[PDB]
RNA sequence: CAGAUACCGUCGUAGUUCCGACCAUAAACGAUGCCGACCGGCGAUGCGGCGGCGUUAUUCCCAUGACCCGCCGGGCAGCUUCCGGGAAACCAAAGUCUUUGGGUUCCGGGGGGAGUAUGGUUGCAAAGCUGAAACUUAAAGGAAUUGACGGAAGGGCACCACC
RNA sequence: UUAAAGUUGCUGCAGUUAAAAAGCUCGUAGUUGGAUCU
C-alpha cells in the first residue's frame, strides 16, 4: 500500500523530471529523488589551519571553501547513513535536523 | 445585560481593561472568533471589542448564578498564569479549583481518588487545557472559557473574548467574574466598589 | 551504583511530611528518631530510610521540592499569595492607546475619558517573522 | 456510473446480455461446449459396461484407496 | 405516539437541541443542557427564575456552541441588542 | 453542465440541513422549484423562503426548520399510474405514516395524498420526510 | 457559521464579493468624466476601457489602455458620473 | 452490599429517581450496574451470543482469551450488548453481564398501518452499521414475526419488537459485527424525528439540580 | 568463486546523435474516466486585476518597477479536523450511499489453463489489436495486528563475549 | 431449474491498494441538455 503520499518524490503537476546520475553509485534516478545535500567546508582539514597561517606570506589570508552539491541515489544514501529510516509518525515531519549548535 | 442600566459597563471597567490589556489579542484569529473582533491595526494585533467580553462575562456570570451548589462549578488552570487567580476565585465564590496538573480521568474513572463531578466547567486556555474539555464531552459539563483569538472554540460553550496570554489581564478577568458572581447573588452589591483589589488575582513572577 | 528503591523513597517522603520538627541534618540523630517513629525490619533499612532523610532535609533549605509538602513552607507560601499591593498596577494616570483603540471606546461612547494618551502609530506594517 | 436515461434501454438491455457471458454458471450452461463435453450429454444417470476395476488413491492429507470402475 | 384512542405510547418524549431541532439521543453524552439565570429588573440581583437551553452533542463538537447560547440569549432578551 | 436544475437545488438544501444551518442559497430558480418548495413548505418541512429577482434567472434563500431528514430527486420522472403508485411510496418512503412522494399531474404538481383524491397519475418528480 | 443572513449582506460584504457572486450582479466599473486641461471639452469614458480615447478638438490622447483599468495621462482630471 | 460512588447511584439507591426513563430523558451516563437492576431488574432475562476463542502470539507459545458476546434485555422494554475479553470464560461473561447491563438503551416501537391497540412494530426503516455490516429494519403488518436472521432474532425479540422485516449486506457471518450493527438499529428509533416529535419541547430540571440539597446531605 | 556462461575491472559491433518511412507499447501511475452542483479551516505560492500606511531607484513630482499590508479570480501543491466515508491503510474526496436515482463513456465477476490455441485484421519483420475451450483447484488474495526472523538501523549488556 | 444471488445489480453491485479507468485528445450516431409565455 502507499507507504509516502508524495510517493517519495517532489514531482507534483508535472509529466516528466530529467535525470541525474548519483555521485557514489552512478545510478540514473530522477532529479526530485536524489537525496541533496550542499557542502560548506574550508579546502585544507582543520588540523592544519595553524600551519598555513605561519607560512602565509600575506597578512590575515582568508580560508577558501569547498562548495560541491550532491545528489545521493536512494538506495546507497542509507548504505553510507546519510539518511536513514524514520518512525511511521516521524516520516511525515519533513523539518531539516537542527544543525545550529 | 439585557439593556438594564445596571449591568451597563463603567467607566473606571474599561480603565482596568486598558490598563491591563484584555482588549489585545494576538496575532492571529481563529475563524469562529471573528465576531469578537473589532479590526487588525498595523503590526498584526487584533483589537478585541470590549463591548462584545462585558455582555459575555454577564452572560457567564448569569450561568454561575443559576447553580444552587456553589461548590458544583469546577475552576481549572494549568498554565501558572492563572493558579493564583483560580485559588482566589474559587475562596470568595465557593467553587472548586484545580490548579496545576489536571491528570485525566478526573471526570470518567469512577474508581479514581480526584473523582468529582461538576455541574459546570470554568477552564483559562482551551489551548492550554484540552484535556479538561475533552474529557467534559463524557459526562454532559458546559463550559465557561476565557478564550483568546487564536483559541479554539470545540466544546466551549460561553467563550469570553479577553487576552489569556498576559499575567494581568488573567487576573483581571477573573476578579471581573468573581465580582459579577458575588454581585449578582445576594452578597455585597453595585454602590460600593468592591474593596478586594484586582492585584491580588496577579501572578508573582520570582 | 547506589540508587534508593521505592520503599526507602516512600517511607522517607512520609516521615519527612509527618515529623519534620525532629529531624534536621545528623545523620545519626535522625537514625535515632527514625527509629522510635517508625517501626523498620531492622538497622540496614534503617540507616537507608535516615539517609535519604538526611538527604532530604538538606534539600528543603533551598526551597519546596515536587513531592512532600510542609506546614512551615505552605504557611509561607500562603502569606506569600495573600500580598496585595499599596497602590495597585492597574492604577495609572497615563495608559496608552492606540488610534483604533480610541475609535472602538468612541464607538463604546468612551471618547470623553482623560487619562487617555493615544501613541503614535507605528510607521511600518512589519510584523510577520522572515520565512525562508 | 450507469446511464440513466429515459430511451436508454437498448443499452441497458445489450450491456446486460454481454455482461451475462462473464458469467461462468451462464456461461457452462448456454454455450454448448460443455454439454457436448459432458460424458452424459445432460442425463441424470447413464448405463455402461464395465472394463476392469482400477482403485485410485486418495489426495493430500489424507490416505486410503479408493476403488474404482472403469466403464 | 398516540393511537387512535388518543392515549400516548411512548416509552419518553426526547428533548430536541435548542439550535438545530436534532433529536439529543439516549447515549449522547456530549450534549448539554444549560441554564441562565434572569436577574431583577431594577436593582440587577438573581430573580429565581432562569432560561434553560440544551445543545445536542454534535453541534458543541462543530464548535457551534458558543454563537448558538449567545443567540439564543439574544432571542430571549439576556444579551443586550448588538 | 447543469442537467436538471431541481436536482441541484435539493442536494443543495440536502447538504445544509446535514451541516446545520439555518439557511440555503439555492441559484438558479425554475418555477419547479417553486411549486415543490411550496409543498414542502404547507406540510411544514421549511418554513418561509423568498425568491431574489435578477434578470437573469432568481435565487431563492430558505429559511429551515430543523425538521427535514431527507429530500430527494427522481431521475428520469418515470411515469406514475395511480394503480403503480403503491410501490413507488413503498421504494421511497420510511413508513405508512410520513413523508411525501412529489410527482407533476396535469392538476398541479402535488403531493401522493392529494393525487390520490383528484384521482390523478403523473410523473414523480421526487421526495421528502 | 451557521446562522448567516444571506438576504442582507453587510454593505462590505457585497463589495468584497467577485462581481457574479454577490447576491445580484454588480458591475465593478464605471463611466467617468475626463477634462483635458489644454482644451475645454468633456468627452465620457469608460473605466476598463480598451484602445486610445481621443479628443475630437485638440486630437490628443486621453487614456492609454491597460491590463484593467485605463490609466488616463497627465493633467486630465475626471469626476465620476453619478 | 451496595455503596454508589456516583451522584445517580445515591439518588437512585435514596428512591429519588422514579424510572429508567429520567436517567434516559437527561442523556446522562450510567456508570454502576446496580442502577439497572434497581430499575428493570427482575424482569431482565440475557443470552450469551457466542463465546470467541483470540489468541495473542508470545515468543513461548500462543496466549488464550476469550470474548463472550451477551445480548439482554426486557421484552416489551430496553436492550443491551456487551462483550468482554478475559482468561476465564466464566469472568469473561460476568464481565460482559455487567457490560450488557450498562449499555442499555431504549427503543421507539410504532405501528405499521392504523394505529389500533399497543405498539407492535420498528416506526420508520432505520438501519445500522458495524464495519461492512448492514442491517435494516423495515416496519411490519400485525403478526408477521421478525422476519431476520437468527443473531438479530435474539435481539429483536429482547427489544420488544413484535414483528419486522430485515435485510442485511456485509459479511454477516462475523457474529459480534452483526449483533453491534442491529443493536445499532434499534438504537436510532429514539433519535429520528418524526412527524409527531415535533412539538416544541418544555423543559425540566436535572436530577442533579432537583436533588441539589440532597445530595449535599451525603 | 566449490561452480559464474553474473555482480567487479579492461577493450568493444548494432545502438546512443541528425533527417525521411514504420512500430503503437510501458509501474504510459494520482496504480484514481470526463462534465456539473453542494460541503470545514489555516498559512504559503504562481499568474492577472483592485484598494491601501510607509521605505528604495528612475535626481525631486507623476507614473512605473522592487518591497510591505490586504481583497478578488483561476492554477500546482501543503498542513489540519469527530464534514462525512471506508475492510482498513487512508481520502476534502475515495464525501453528499439501504435516508440507495445530476448527465454520460469504458470496463470487472473465485484461483489456474491464458492473454495461450484458433480465426480475422495491421505490419518489411519484431510484433499489435481481437480472443476461447477442454481440463484443474478450495482457496488465491487485500488491509491491519501479535510474535518470530534479518548478513536493516539506532542504543545497551556479559571473562558461561572479546580486549 | 428457481430462490437464496445486492455472486449480473432497472430497482440495486463494483473499478487507488482485493478482478477491474481506454496513453492522451478530437470526433459522427446514440444518450442527456439552463431561465422564460395566466
Ligand atoms: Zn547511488
Amino acid at each position: 500500500t502507499k507507504k509516502r503520499r508524495n510517493n517519495g518524490r517532489a514531482k507534483k503537476g508535472r509529466g516528466h523530471v530529467q535525470p541525474i546520475r548519483c555521485t557514489n553509485c552512478a545510478r540514473c534516478v530522477p532529479k526530485d529523488k536524489a537525496i541533496k545535500k550542499f557542502v560548506i567546508r574550508n579546502i585544507v582539514e582543520a588540523a592544519a589551519v595553524r600551519d598555513i597561517s605561519e607560512a602565509s606570506v600575506f597578512d590575515a589570508y582568508v580560508l577558501p571553501k569547498l562548495y560541491v552539491k550532491l545528489h545521493y541515489c536512494v538506495s546507497c544514501a542509507i548504505h553510507s547513513k546519510v539518511v536513514r529510516n524514520r518512525s511511521r509518525e516521524a516520516r511525515k515531519d519533513r523539518t531539516p535536523p537542527p544543525r545550529f549548535r | 445585560s439585557g439593556a438594564l442600566d445596571v449591568l451597563q459597563m463603567k467607566e473606571e471597567d474599561v480603565l482596568k481593561f486598558l490598563a491591563a490589556g484584555t482588549h489585545l489579542g494576538g496575532t492571529n484569529l481563529d475563524f469562529q472568533m471573528e465576531q469578537y473582533i473589532y479590526k487588525r491595526k498595523s503590526d498584526g494585533i487584533y483589537i478585541i471589542n470590549l463591548k462584545r467580553t462585558w455582555e459575555k462575562l454577564l452572560l457567564a456570570a448569569r450561568a454561575i448564578v443559576a447553580i444552587e451548589n456553589p461548590a458544583d462549578v469546577s475552576v481549572i488552570s494549568s498554565r501558572n498564569t492563572g493558579q493564583r487567580a483560580v485559588l482566589k476565585f474559587a475562596a470568595a465564590t465557593g467553587a472548586t479549583p484545580i490548579a496545576g496538573r489536571f491528570t485525566p480521568g478526573t471526570f470518567t474513572n469512577q474508581i479514581q481518588a480526584a473523582f468529582r463531578e461538576p455541574r459546570l466547567l470554568v477552564v483559562t486556555d482551551p489551548r492550554a487545557d484540552h484535556q479538561p474539555l475533552t474529557e467534559a464531552s463524557y459526562v454532559n459539563l458546559p463550559t465557561i472559557a476565557l478564550c483568546n483569538t487564536d483559541s479554539p472554540l470545540r466544546y466551549v460553550d460561553i467563550a469570553i473574548p479577553c487576552n489569556n496570554k498576559g499575567a494581568h489581564s488573567v487576573g483581571l478577568m477573573w476578579w471581573m467574574l468573581a465580582r459579577e458572581v458575588l454581585r449578582m447573588r445576594g452578597t455585597i452589591s453595585r454602590e460600593h466598589p468592591w474593596e478586594v483589589m484586582p492585584d491580588l488575582y496577579f501572578y508573582r513572577d520570582p | 551504583g547506589r540508587v534508593r528503591t521505592k520503599t526507602v523513597k516512600k517511607a522517607a517522603r512520609v516521615i519527612i511530611e509527618k515529623y519534620y520538627t525532629r529531624l534536621g541534618n545528623d545523620f545519626h540523630t535522625n537514625k535515632r528518631v527514625c527509629e522510635e517513629i517508625a517501626i523498620i525490619p531492622s538497622k540496614k533499612l534503617r540507616n537507608k530510610i535516615a539517609g535519604y532523610v538526611t538527604h532530604l532535609m538538606k534539600r528543603i533549605q533551598r526551597g519546596p521540592v515536587r513531592g512532600i509538602s510542609i506546614k512551615l513552607q505552605e504557611e509561607e507560601r500562603e502569606r506569600r499569595d495573600n500580598y496585595v499591593p499599596e497602590v495597585s498596577a492597574l492604577d495609572q494616570e497615563i495608559i496608552e492607546v492606540d488610534p483604533d483603540t480610541k475609535e472602538m471606546l468612541k464607538l463604546l461612547d468612551f471618547g470623553s475619558l482623560s487619562n487617555l494618551q493615544v501613541t503614535q502609530p507605528t510607521v511600518g506594517m512589519n510584523f510577520k517573522t522572515p520565512r525562508g | 456510473g450507469k446511464c440513466r436515461g429515459l430511451r436508454t434501454a437498448r443499452k441497458l438491455r445489450s450491456h446486460r446480455r454481454d455482461q451475462k457471458w462473464h458469467d461462468k454458471q451462464y456461461k457452462k450452461a448456454h454455450l454448448g461446449t460443455a454439454l457436448k463435453a459432458n460424458p452424459f450429454g445432460g442425463a441424470s444417470h447413464a448405463k455402461g459396461i464395465v472394463l476392469e476395476k482400477v482403485g485410485v488413491e486418495a489426495k493430500q492429507p489424507n490416505s486410503a484407496i479408493r476403488k474404482c470402475v472403469r466403464v | 405516539m398516540q393511537n387512535d384512542a388518543g392515549e400516548f405510547v411512548d416509552l419518553y418524549v426526547p428533548r430536541k437541541c435548542s439550535a438545530s431541532n436534532r433529536i439529543i439521543g439516549a447515549k449522547d453524552h456530549a450534549s448539554i443542557q444549560m441554564n441562565v439565570a434572569e436577574v431583577d429588573k431594577v436593582t440587577g440581583r438573581f430573580n429565581g427564575q432562569f432560561k434553560t437551553y440544551a445543545i445536542c452533542g454534535a453541534i458543541r463538537r462543530m464548535g457551534e456552541s458558543d454563537d448558538s447560547i449567545l443567540r439564543l440569549a439574544k432571542a430571549d432578551g439576556i444579551v443586550s441588542k448588538n | 453542465v447543469r442537467m436538471n436544475v431541481l436536482a441541484d437545488a435539493l442536494k443543495s438544501i440536502n447538504n445544509a440541513e446535514k451541516r446545520g444551518k439555518r439557511q440555503v442559497l439555492i441559484r438558479p430558480c425554475s418555477k419547479v422549484i417553486v411549486r415543490f418548495l411550496t409543498v414542502m413548505m404547507k406540510h411544514g418541512y421549511i418554513g418561509e423562503f423568498e425568491i431574489i429577482d435578477d434578470h437573469r434567472a432568481g435565487k431563492i434563500v430558505v429559511n429551515l426548520t430543523g425538521r427535514l431528514n431527507k429530500c430527494g430527486v427522481i431521475s428520469p420522472r418515470f411515469d406514475v399510474q395511480l394503480k403503480d403508485l403503491e410501490k413507488w411510496q413503498n421504494n421511497l418512503l420510511p413508513s405508512r405514516q410520513f413523508g411525501f412522494i412529489v410527482l407533476t399531474t396535469s392538476a398541479g404538481i402535488m403531493d401522493h395524498e392529494e393525487a390520490r383524491r383528484k384521482h390523478t397519475g403523473g410523473k414523480i418528480l421526487g421526495f421528502f420526510f | 457559521p451557521l446562522a448567516k443572513d444571506l438576504l442582507h449582506p453587510s454593505p462590505e460584504e457585497e463589495k468584497r464579493k467577485h462581481k457574479k457572486k454577490r447576491l445580484v450582479q454588480s458591475p465593478n466599473s464605471y463611466f467617468m468624466d475626463v477634462k483635458c486641461p489644454g482644451c475645454y471639452k468633456i468627452t465620457t469614458v469608460f473605466s476598463h476601457a480598451q484602445t486610445v480615447v481621443l479628443c475630437v478638438g485638440c486630437s490628443t490622447v486621453l487614456c492609454q489602455p491597460t491590463g484593467g483599468k485605463a490609466r488616463l495621462t497627465e493633467g486630465c482630471s475626471f469626476r465620476r458620473k453619478q | 452490599e451496595w455503596m454508589p460512588v456516583t451522584k445517580l447511584g445515591r439518588l437512585v439507591k435514596d428512591m429519588k429517581i422514579k424510572s429508567l426513563e429520567e436517567i434516559y430523558l437527561f442523556s446522562l451516563p450510567i456508570k454502576e450496574s446496580e442502577i439497572i437492576d434497581f430499575f428493570l431488574g427482575a424482569s431482565l432475562k440475557d443470552e450469551v451470543l457466542k463465546i470467541m476463542p483470540v489468541q495473542k502470539q508470545t515468543r513461548a507459545g500462543q496466549r488464550t482469551r476469550f470474548k463472550a458476546f451477551v445480548a439482554i434485555g426486557d421484552y416489551n422494554g430496553h436492550v443491551g450488548l456487551g462483550v468482554k475479553c478475559s482468561k476465564e470464560v466464566a469472568t469473561a461473561i460476568r464481565g460482559a453481564i455487567i457490560l450488557a447491563k450498562l449499555s442499555i438503551v431504549p427503543v421507539r416501537r410504532g405501528y405499521w398501518g392504523n394505529k389500533i391497540g399497543k405498539p407492535h412494530t420498528v416506526p420508520c426503516k432505520v438501519t445500522g452499521r458495524c464495519g461492512s455490516v448492514l442491517v435494516r429494519l423495515i416496519p411490519a403488518p400485525r403478526g408477521t414475526g421478525i422476519v431476520s436472521a437468527p443473531v438479530p432474532k435474539k435481539l429483536l425479540m429482547m427489544a420488544g419488537i413484535d414483528d419486522c422485516y430485515t435485510s442485511a449486506r456485509g459479511c454477516t457471518a462475523t457474529l459480534g459485527n452483526f449483533a453491534k450493527a442491529t443493536f445499532d438499529a434499534i438504537s436510532k428509533t429514539y433519535s429520528y424525528l418524526t412527524p409527531d416529535l415535533w412539538k416544541e419541547t418544555v423543559f425540566t430540571k436535572s436530577p442533579y439540580q432537583e436533588f441539589t440539597d440532597h445530595l449535599v446531605k451525603t
